[PDB]
């Protein structure tokens, strides 16, 4: 179970090396500084979209949106068991922009006010 | 009550701020910046600010610093891998031109030779050639203007200088406010505030006491200076409507080359065909006459009422400040604009003479020269002037008269025409309140 | 609802575009690399200031710092309903160093050591 | 105490000043920005360890993962109040890379599926 | 009577005398967030799926 080992395997079994994966994530002289500032910055962002769905503290976190059975008509057993996290980025591809919007709309934006009016009171 | 701290992130609050700025265009070779740019954004966006009163002050903007710095570097790199002229500073023994000549002031154009080198060390060749008496200084023996001060690059004839249109973007963490407000005089609050990610597109258009192919005025004619009661300041004027400028060299000149060294080929002004007639520049004689009367009008708003208003030709200075020089095809021309402010006021065309020269220095800098080649053909151009740099001979209190000259003479003041509408600020996110509120 | 259009809004009102606002935070070869470099280091410069605060998990957090209210004196509906940020953040101009500095020490010292001593029994 | 006075002090008497530690972590122009990136990177490493920890949060924590007794001879009062952590990092730079490992697999790698099987119910 | 060939062309530089031109092999690495996939296939004509 090396870097991307996990790739081949299905969406439930690659659950087990998540840790091992995010450890990977991080004129001569100007191409090293245009590598390196990319690569940071590309790490920000993707910390910056979990930090507003408020998944920041955890590799793995639930939402309160409710999944669109449009998206894909499979079973849970059937995703996590006959798939491979490479086909299933493929399959929902068109649909990410969508369930990103969702999670800002539904949750962050939802759950602030309420928690700020029972600090407020 | 009991009202306590607390912290919001994401607060719409900006400040003041200076930083670099992303150039960008639309857009074979060319001077221009779309060798160093990236392309823009097709769609460019903008956000109105309701009840914004943000102040705005051009005279302070360091926007025209960055692009000053960027069109000069922008400007050597072009001449970076060109053929230098330094062989060419000879005894260059001249005559007069003789032929079918309407001419100029006699002794305008000479007929000059010189002994120039060859692909070879070993050997020499006598060669010929037309030069203006603009770039010839006499020692008859002559010298070329500037071969005891500068060396002199002859700029790649493939390359054009033909404006190509720069946009500036905002880094993250920053953004760029715009001034809709009609008629604003560049400085104080602004009515009316968008934010928008990139400017407009700007050509980096070189001219001298009139400014030419920029934006025009919403509505009326609008004059600004940094001290109106000051008569050191230019007074830049924009005007609402256009007025052209056509400007043409008849000559039919020819071009002809010679391969000097193994590596460089020098070009040169050969034997002209047809008749020899003065270069020149028409203006409209009613389209200026009515420019004027609104500039006047508007300028009595300025310095009072029944003043006396007058225009005349600068009284000295260099011939880059005295005249009015052009950017046509490559060929760079001098033009007397004595007879476009020779006017008095108090309630078809007009043709001025130009000269051309090869020799120049865009920059006025010290110890620098370029050669332009010479263009084949016939030249025509047109373009339109959209506002004016004028200066005072006033400051006196004794008199009832006021009278306007011709300013220039600093690249940075064009510029401005287009940048007092923008102004650079920081996002500072972070901020607190009072609110009351509970907490484990 | 666009990225500063808040601007013009109440301070209460412009609280719903916070998220908005957090999602545009993040020779001449090297003019464009340091204009980036800054931008990240300021960016993290905020996000240090909120962690130690215990912030930075939200957009919007209460602290147990007072408001000395002797700083301005101003009702909370003049404040919230009849201003916008532009004008508070001038108002206080003098204060916020004060502020920071109390959020430092005054809480997180306090708190850092109630829960070392509750996990050490 | 100022920045690295605490380094004079004994373990105990150094937690008083993590705040102040952390306020000070974070041609020509090549060497400006290599500098500049490199630290940064640093930074951002240091702080993608605490979030695999689960620590991300905190200045201090606990955790789950027992002391191997074999790693320090030492009593845990001798080394709070006798040594220095100039001193102490030294006698345990031979099992830092050990404990870091079982931070990382032996606890987080369970909470991470027992906090997933209570937010199915 | 004979020229430097391209001599009307170009200007020549000498090469300097204590500089090789042996090759010395090069390995391309990649910068973080990035990996490099090698193909394991044997018979592989350089396109389509690779099986290994
Ligand atoms: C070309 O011809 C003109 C006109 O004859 C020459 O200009 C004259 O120069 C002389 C001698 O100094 C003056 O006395 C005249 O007043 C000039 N005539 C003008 C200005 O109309 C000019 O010098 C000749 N050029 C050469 C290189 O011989
Ligand atoms: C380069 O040569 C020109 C021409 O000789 C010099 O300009 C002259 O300067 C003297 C000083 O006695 C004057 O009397 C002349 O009127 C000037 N001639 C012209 C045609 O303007 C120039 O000074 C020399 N070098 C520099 C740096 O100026
Ligand atoms: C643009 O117009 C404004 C007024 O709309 C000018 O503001 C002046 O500021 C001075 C500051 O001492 C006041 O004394 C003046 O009373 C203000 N206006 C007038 C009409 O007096 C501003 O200076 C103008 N900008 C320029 C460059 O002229
Ligand atoms: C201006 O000069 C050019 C040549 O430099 C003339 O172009 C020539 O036109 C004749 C027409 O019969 C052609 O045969 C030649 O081959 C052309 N020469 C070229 C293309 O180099 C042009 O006609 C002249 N313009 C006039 C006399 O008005
Ligand atoms: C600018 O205006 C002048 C004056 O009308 C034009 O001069 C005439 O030009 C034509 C050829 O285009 C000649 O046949 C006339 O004899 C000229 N009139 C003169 C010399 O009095 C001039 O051509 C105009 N320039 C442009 C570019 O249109
Ligand atoms: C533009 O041309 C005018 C002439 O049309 C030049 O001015 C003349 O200067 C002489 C000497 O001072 C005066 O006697 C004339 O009265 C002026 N104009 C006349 C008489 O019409 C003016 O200097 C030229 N401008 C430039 C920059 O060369
Ligand atoms: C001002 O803009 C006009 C329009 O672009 C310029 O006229 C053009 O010039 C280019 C380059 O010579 C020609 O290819 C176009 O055909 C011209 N357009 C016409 C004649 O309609 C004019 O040259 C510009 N002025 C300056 C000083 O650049
Ligand atoms: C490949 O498929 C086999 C079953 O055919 C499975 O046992 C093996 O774990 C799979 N490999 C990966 C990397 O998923
Ligand atoms: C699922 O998506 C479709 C298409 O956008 C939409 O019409 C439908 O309302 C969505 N269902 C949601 C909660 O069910
Ligand atoms: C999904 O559930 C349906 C229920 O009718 C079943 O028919 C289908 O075979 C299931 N798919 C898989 C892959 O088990
Ligand atoms: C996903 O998007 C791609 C590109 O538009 C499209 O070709 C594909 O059919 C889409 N998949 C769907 C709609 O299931
Ligand atoms: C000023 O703010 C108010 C807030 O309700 C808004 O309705 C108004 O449109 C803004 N400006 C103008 C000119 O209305
Ligand atoms: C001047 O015009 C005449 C008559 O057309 C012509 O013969 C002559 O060649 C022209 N110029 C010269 C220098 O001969
Ligand atoms: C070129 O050199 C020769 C020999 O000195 C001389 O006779 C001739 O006049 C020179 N040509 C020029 C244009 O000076
Ligand atoms: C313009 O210059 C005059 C000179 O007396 C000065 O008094 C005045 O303050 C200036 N106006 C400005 C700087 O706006
Ligand atoms: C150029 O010529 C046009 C007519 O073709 C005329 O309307 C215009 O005024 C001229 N521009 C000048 C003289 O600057
Ligand atoms: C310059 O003088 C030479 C003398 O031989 C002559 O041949 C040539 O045609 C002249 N050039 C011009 C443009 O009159
Ligand atoms: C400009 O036109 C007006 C009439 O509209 C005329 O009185 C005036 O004399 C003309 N030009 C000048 C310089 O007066
Ligand atoms: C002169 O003053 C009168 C009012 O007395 C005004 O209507 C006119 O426009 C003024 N002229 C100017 C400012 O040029
Ligand atoms: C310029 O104005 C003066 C004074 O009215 C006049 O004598 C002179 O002839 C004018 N010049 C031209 C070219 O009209
Ligand atoms: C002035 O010249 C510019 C050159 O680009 C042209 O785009 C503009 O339309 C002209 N204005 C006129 C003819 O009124
Ligand atoms: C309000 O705070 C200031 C310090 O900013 C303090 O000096 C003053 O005493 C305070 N007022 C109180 C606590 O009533
Ligand atoms: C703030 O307003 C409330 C009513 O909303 C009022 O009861 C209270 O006295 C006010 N506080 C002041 C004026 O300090
Ligand atoms: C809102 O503030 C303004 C001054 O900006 C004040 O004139 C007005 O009375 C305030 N409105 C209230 C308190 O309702
Ligand atoms: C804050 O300082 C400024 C000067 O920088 C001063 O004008 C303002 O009155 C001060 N505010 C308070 C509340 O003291
Ligand atoms: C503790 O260390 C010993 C070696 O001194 C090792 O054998 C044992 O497995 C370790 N216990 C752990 C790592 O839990
Ligand atoms: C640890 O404490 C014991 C008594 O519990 C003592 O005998 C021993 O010397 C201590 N070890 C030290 C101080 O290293
Ligand atoms: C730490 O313990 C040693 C045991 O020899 C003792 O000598 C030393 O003084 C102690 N340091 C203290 C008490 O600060
Ligand atoms: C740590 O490793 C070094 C390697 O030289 C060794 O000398 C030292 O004794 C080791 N420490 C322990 C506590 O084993
Ligand atoms: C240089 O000489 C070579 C000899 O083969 C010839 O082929 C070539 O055209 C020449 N180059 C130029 C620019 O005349």
């Amino acid at each position: 179970l090396g870097f991307l080992g996990a790739a081949g395997s299905t969406m439930g079994a690659a659950s087990m090396t998540l840790t091992v994966q995010a450890r990977n994530l991080l004129h001569w002289g100007i191409k090293q500084l245009q590598a390196r500032v990319l690569a940071v910055e590309h790490y920000l962002r993707d910390q910056q979209l979990l930090g507003i769905w408020g998944c920041s503290g955890k590799l793995i976190c639930c939402t309160n949106v409710p999944w669109n059975s449009s998206w894909s008509n499979r079973n849970l057993s059937e995703i996590w068991d006959n798939m491979t996290w490479l086909q299933w980025d493929k399959e929902i591809s068109n649909y990410t922009q969508i369930i990103y919007g969702l999670l800002e709309e539904s949750q962050n934006q939802q759950e602030k006010n309420e928690q700020d009016l029972l600090a407020l009171d | 009550e009991n009202l306590w701290v607390t912290v919001y992130y994401g607060v719409p609050v900006w400040k003041d701020a200076e930083t670099t700025l992303f150039c960008a265009s639309d857009a074979k070779h060319n001077v221009w910046a779309t060798h160093a740019c990236v392309p823009t954004d097709p769609n460019p966006q903008e956000i109105h600010l309701e009840n914004v009163t943000e102040e705005f002050n051009m005279w302070k903007n360091n926007m025209v610093e960055q692009m000053h710095e960027d069109i000069i570097s922008l400007w050597d790199q072009s001449l970076k891998p060109c053929v230098k002229l330094t062989p060419l500073c000879v005894t260059l023994q001249c005559t007069n031109v003789t032929n079918n000549i309407t001419d100029d002031m006699r002794g305008e154009l000479k007929n000059c030779s010189f002994n120039m080198t060859t692909e070879l060390r070993d050997k020499k060749q006598k060669v010929y050639s037309l030069f203006y008496r603009l770039d010839v200084v006499q020692i008859k023996e002559y010298r070329l203007i500037n071969c005891n001060t500068s060396a002199i690059t002859q700029a790649c004839p493939k390359v054009s200088f033909e404006p190509i249109p720069i946009h500036y973007c905002a880094p993250a963490g920053f953004a760029i406010l715009k001034c809709k407000d009609k008629k604003f005089n560049g400085t104080g609050p602004c009515p009316s505030v968008s934010t928008v990610q990139c400017t407009h597109g700007i050509k980096p258009v070189v001219s001298t006491q009139l400014l030419l192919n920029g934006s025009l005025a919403e509505e009326e004619v609008i004059i600004r200076s940094e001290n109106i009661t000051n008569n050191a300041k230019n007074i830049l004027v924009q005007l609402n409507t256009p007025v052209q400028i056509n400007c043409t060299r008849p000559n039919n000149n020819t071009v002809k080359s010679i391969r000097i060294g193994p590596g460089q080929a020098f070009y040169y002004t050969g034997d002209i065909i047809g008749d020899i007639r003065q270069a020149h520049c028409n203006v409209s004689k009613a389209t200026w006459n009515e420019t004027l009367g609104k500039v006047v009008k508007q300028l009595r708003k300025h310095f009072g009422n029944n003043t006396i208003i007058r225009f005349a030709q600068s009284s000295g200075g260099d011939l880059e400040v005295t005249t009015h020089s052009f950017n046509c095809g490559g060929e760079f021309f001098y033009c007397n604009t004595s007879g476009l402010f020779n006017s008095t006021w108090i309630s078809d065309s007009i043709t001025l003479p130009c000269r051309i020269k090869q020799i120049i220095n865009m920059w006025q800098r010290i110890g620098q020269a370029m050669y332009a080649p010479p263009i084949q053909g016939v030249i025509r151009c047109v373009s339109n002037i959209t506002g004016l740099i004028l200066t005072r001979d006033g400051g006196s209190t004794n008199s009832t008269t006021e009278t306007f000259r011709p300013g220039g003479g600093d690249m940075r003041d064009n510029w401005r025409s287009e940048l007092y509408k923008y102004k650079v600020v920081k996002i500072e996110p972070l901020g607190v309140a009072p609110t009351r509120c509970k907490r484990r």
